[PDB]
């Protein structure tokens, strides 16, 4: 029962409902882009994003001798319709690879279910959709409808190895953290990997490691996932709540120890994880009142009680005898510790049978052009490791000294540190 | 900002 259940080529003609131009909310203009939706609340944008950030509108570098270490620029990338036809088959087949898994099955599911919170409204007795958690999809009359949506990936902006989950804001609430949820873009490459070293004291070094294994590009995805889980849920960690690295200040956020799991979420200490576990439970209460207080809705694309029972199901609410809404410890708890326990990169290391980092605190080695499109590269079932060749043993697939067609290094960040 | 050398 495949995730995507259309194979887009990126040429296919607009219908106006998955194949469609759209315009984001950014707060400012923009020529409307080409557009794909893969499934029920999630969108492909085939573009460099240059979109939701005014001031990232540039694919050119920082001068020769600006630029931060692991970085990479091309201002081409990602211009011409075939790469995009091959960018939106190398997302679609990421997302198969992941929802091929159990616990891909499971995140994937917690974001489709994780619709961001109804609380727009300037009237506590009324439920309203915040309108930059929607997208503008322009209908066959060429007319706009406003279309609610949790997940969007697009294209890098001008450092095409920066990935990372991103949402607009708003201007009082802080959504990511306060249980409500915003739409997360993903900005990510599946025509790109990084390297990294087998040694867990070398691959900790900035000195050495060439960067002999890629990383499998279907675990970069699942960590920005993962992200975008909690921020669905609105219980993100604020990026000032780090853990301090023991020569330079170095320090990592407690949300990245965190979606990365095994060892490094243990850096986390116990009170601390207590004491945001009992504050995203507090927020989770606020929305049931919330709810309890909504008499009416505004718009007509779904009943009040249609939108009650929405969120009921994504918070996984108690409802007792007059519909007024509760929160369980139990479920809050088991809830909680899904979407940050259960869905880590560790976790889905162990799913997909893949090589890795074994710590997020880790240097990278070097970044490797790659074509994960063909199956004679790389498959749903195996990645790169691909079964009943010489590539299906000792992650043979990854070594990018033995499976060196596939892989061509582009960049070498050691050393560079 | 993920990655931990493109945050440091
Ligand atoms: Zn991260």
């Amino acid at each position: 029962m495949p995730f995507v259940n259309k194979q887009f080529n990126y040429k296919d003609p607009v219908n106006g409902v998955d194949i469609a131009y759209i315009k984001i909310p950014n707060v400012g203009q923009m020529q409307p882009v080409k557009a794909f939706k893969i499934h029920n609340k999630i969108w492909v944008i085939p573009e460099r994003d240059t979109f939701t950030n005014p001031e990232e509108g540039d694919l050119n570098p920082p001068p020769e001798a600006k630029q931060v270490p692991v970085s990479y620029y091309d201002s081409t990338y990602l211009s011409t319709d075939n790469e995009k036809d091959n960018y939106l088959k190398g997302v679609t087949k990421l997302f198969e690879r992941i929802y091929s898994t159990d616990l891909g099955r499971m995140l994937l599911t917690s974001i489709v279910r994780g619709i961001p919170f109804w609380g727009g409204s300037t009237i506590d007795t009324e439920l309203k959709v915040i309108d930059t958690n929607c997208i503008n999809v322009i209908q066959p009359d060429g007319s706009y409808r406003s279309e609610e949506l949790n997940l969007v990936i697009i294209g890098p902006s001008a450092d095409i190895i920066q990935f990372e989950c991103k949402s607009f804001g708003h201007e009082v609430l802080n959504l990511t953290r306060n249980g409500y949820g915003s739409t997360q873009y993903i900005r990510f490459s599946p025509d790109f990997t990084f390297g990294f070293e087998e040694s867990l004291e070398v691959d900790t070094n900035p000195l050495l490691g060439a960067g002999k294994f890629a990383t499998d590009p279907a675990v970069t995805l699942a960590h920005e996932l993962i992200h975008a889980g909690h921020r669905l849920y609105g219980i993100a960690i604020n990026p000032n709540r780090v853990f301090k690295v023991n020569m330079s200040g170095l320090e990592v956020s407690f949300e990245e120890l965190r979606t990365f799991g095994g060892h490094d979420a243990k850096f986390i200490d116990s009170l601390q994880e207590n004491e945001f576990r009992l504050y995203y439970y507090n927020k989770f209460k606020d929305i049931a009142s919330t709810l309890n207080k909504a008499k009416s809705i505004v718009g007509t694309t779904a009943s009040l009680q249609y939108m009650k029972n929405v969120f009921k199901e994504k918070y996984l609410l108690s409802e007792d005898t007059s519909g007024k809404f509760s929160v369980d410890k139990l479920k809050f708890d088991k809830l909680y510790k899904m979407l940050t326990e259960i869905y880590t990169e560790d976790n889905f290391v162990k799913f997909f049978k893949v090589l890795n980092r074994k710590t997020y605190l880790n240097f990278d080695k070097a970044v490797f052009k790659i074509n994960i499109v063909p199956k004679v590269n790389y498959t749903i079932y195996d990645g790169f490791n691909l079964r009943n060749t010489n590539l299906a043993a000792n992650f043979n697939g990854q070594n990018t000294e033995i499976n060196n067609m596939n892989f061509t290094k582009l960049k070498n960040f050691t050393g560079l540190f | 900002c993920a990655r931990w050398t493109k945050c440091l």
